[PDB]
């Protein structure tokens, strides 16, 4: 929470990771374990 | 080359202004003199609108002297708002200049008043009035007739010197002291807070390159002294605001970070936003006395940005006003009330005041063509002092009035229902005006179309102008008895002249009075009033 010095010089990296076969798609914001989460059916296409 | 210069819009300006002063320079000859203007007129067609700005508000402060250094400017900017009318008249503007600031409407509006206002003052000179033939007419139609300035109030204030009155005679409440002394002390809190949202802590270590000023220890261990140094520009700006006929009253008589946030939502009338912009343009008034005092030991090369506040950009309002918006929230729970005319947008806008001005001139000519009469008859006065307020009417006023109206028809014309002008619709009060100045001007040619001599012409090419203009309609249906009442004495004195005039050509008069009614009917009123019918009909 930045609503006091809200500006930050460092750069944001934010991860994305997919399963193919288990269908599990999962985030990390930096390096740590973001709580969101999917699961897709199998032939789902997905775009970055 | 200089059209694109959007990169460089500061060097451009810093250019323009250089070329402004030495135009504006002593041991100059005239060529030397001529080179400088060509140039600067050069460089005004091809750079964009918005660049001239702070160089349109040097020639705001200039111009209104009426010296001879103003005649050149004037033509720069007749020619400049002649060009650009676009730029400021229509919302949405040239393609790739864009629109107007409304500081730069702001700043034409005081062009014009002032310019106006010294011009009616002067004496006639043939040559000023001619540099101003170009006109205040290019300005005018440069502002939409219906903008509206965010302060209108009379400024009452004088090259620039600013002049302060001085109470220190009178006692200061030590309460008021000790207030102040509190407030500093926690705008020193705030400023711990403003470093903690810049995130830098303040530290014991010194250091010049984490600009983190040692300085700051317990409040206990400071210096008496620098305590009342730096209070002493608040002492001197609340001093200044309890002087300038500004009262403090109590509201109701007598008998860890800070949780609550100090935020702008809180709402303020347009007469209270226009009392914090006099406030702080009073502190920067103080300012620019310090500064002047300061910089009166070199005595030359003084700082342009030094001007009203108000007038300068509203950029640097933000901080001073927002210091004197908590400051006066901050007095007001505590219950200190400071306590120093609800003109209407109508009222507010450019063509209502120029209508009025318009209005008060007629009347003005009323009354010494009336005096001019009364004299002829007996006791003849040669000398005519009225003779400058003559010249202005005739060589100012009327091209003025063509010009503007001709150029703004169908604002006048224009209703909500029907919109015939791109943008923007006169109000009732300004259709009132504008009839009554109509129908004043009718009257005043009225059988005096030899007194008025050459300008008589012009007297009823700006009839023909009016009454296309007019909105009889509105007027007649909803508008005040004293205004439907002229217009009717128009039409009534108009049937009596023809039945006059046909009469003596009857012949049944002799064969001076028929003289003047046929020259009036044929040279002024049966136009005016073919050209009215027209207009009615269309």
């Amino acid at each position: 929470p930045g609503q006091q010095g809200r500006i930050s010089h460092t750069d944001l990296v934010i991860g994305c990771l997919v399963d193919l076969a288990t269908g599990l798609m999962t985030f990390t914001a930096n390096g740590k374990e973001s709580n969101t989460f999917f699961q897709v059916e199998p032939n789902t296409k997905l775009f970055p | 080359l200089f059209a694109g210069t959007e990169h460089r819009a500061i060097m451009v300006d810093s250019m323009l202004h250089t070329v402004y002063r030495l135009s504006r320079g002593r041991s100059l000859t005239k060529a030397q003199r001529d080179v400088i203007e060509d140039c600067l007129m050069a460089l005004c067609r091809y750079i964009r609108p918005s660049m001239l700005q702070h160089l349109l508000r040097r020639l705001v402060f200039d111009v209104p002297i009426l010296n001879e250094f103003a005649k050149m400017p004037l033509k720069l900017l007749t020619n400049h708002y002649e060009r650009c009318w676009k730029y400021y008249c229509l919302p949405t503007g040239w393609a790739n200049f864009g629109v107007t600031s409304e500081e730069e409407l702001h700043l034409t509006r005081k062009l014009f008043w002032g310019i106006f206002d010294s011009l009616a003052h002067k004496k006639y000179d043939q040559e000023l009035y001619r540099m101003a033939m170009p006109c205040l007419c290019a300005i005018a139609g440069a502002l939409p007739p219906d903008y509206v300035d965010a302060s209108y109030s009379s400024k009452a204030e004088k090259n620039f010197d600013p002049r302060p009155v001085e109470t220190l005679n009178v006692i200061i409440p030590e309460k008021l002291d000790s207030f102040i002394n509190k407030f500093a002390e926690y705008t020193h809190e705030k400023w711990a807070f403003d470093k903690i949202q810049n995130n830098w802590s303040y530290g014991e270590n010194v250091d010049e390159e984490l600009k983190t000023h040692p300085m700051l220890r317990p409040y206990k261990t400071f210096s008496e002294k620098d305590k009342e140094i730096y209070r002493w520009p608040i002492k001197e700006s609340l001093k200044a605001m309890i002087a300038w006929e500004w009262t403090i009253e109590k509201a109701r008589e007598g008998e860890y970070n800070p949780q609550p946030p100090d935020l702008s939502g809180v709402t303020l009338s347009r007469e209270l936003q226009a009392m914090a912009e006099q406030l702080a343009e009073n502190y920067h008034n103080t300012w620019g006395r310090k500064k002047k005092q300061e910089l009166e030991a070199k005595g030359g090369g003084t700082h342009p940005l030094l001007v009203p506040y108000d007038t300068l950009t509203a950029k640097e309002k933000a901080r001073d006003r927002e210091k004197a918006q908590e400051l006066l929230k901050f007095l007001q729970m505590n219950g200190y009330a400071v306590t120093r005319l609800d003109t209407s947008s109508i009222e507010k806008r450019f063509a209502f005041g120029f209508l009025q001005q318009l209005l008060r001139w007629m009347d003005i000519s009323q009354e010494f063509i009336a005096h001019l009469e009364a004299v002829v008859s007996s006791g003849r006065v040669e000398k005519s002092p009225h003779e400058q307020e003559i010249k202005f009417f005739a060589k100012i006023l009327l091209p003025l009035i063509n010009q503007y109206f001709t150029n703004h028809c169908l604002y006048f014309l224009s209703t909500p229902a029907k919109v015939l002008g791109s943008g923007g619709h006169a109000s009732n009060k300004e259709k009132e005006m504008i009839t009554s100045l109509f129908c004043k001007l009718a009257a005043l040619v009225r059988h005096r179309v030899s007194l008025f001599g050459t300008d008589a012409p012009a007297v009823v090419n700006c009839l023909h102008i009016l009454a296309r203009s007019l909105d009889a309609r509105t007027v007649m249906k909803s508008g005040p008895e004293i205004v439907k009442a002229g217009l009717r004495s128009f039409f009534e004195s108009a049937s009596e002249d023809i039945e006059k005039m046909v009469e003596n050509l009857r012949l049944g008069k002799v064969s001076k009075g028929v003289g003047q009614n046929l020259t009036y009917t044929t040279v002024a009123l049966l136009p005016v009033l073919t050209t009215l019918f027209q207009h009615i009909a269309q």
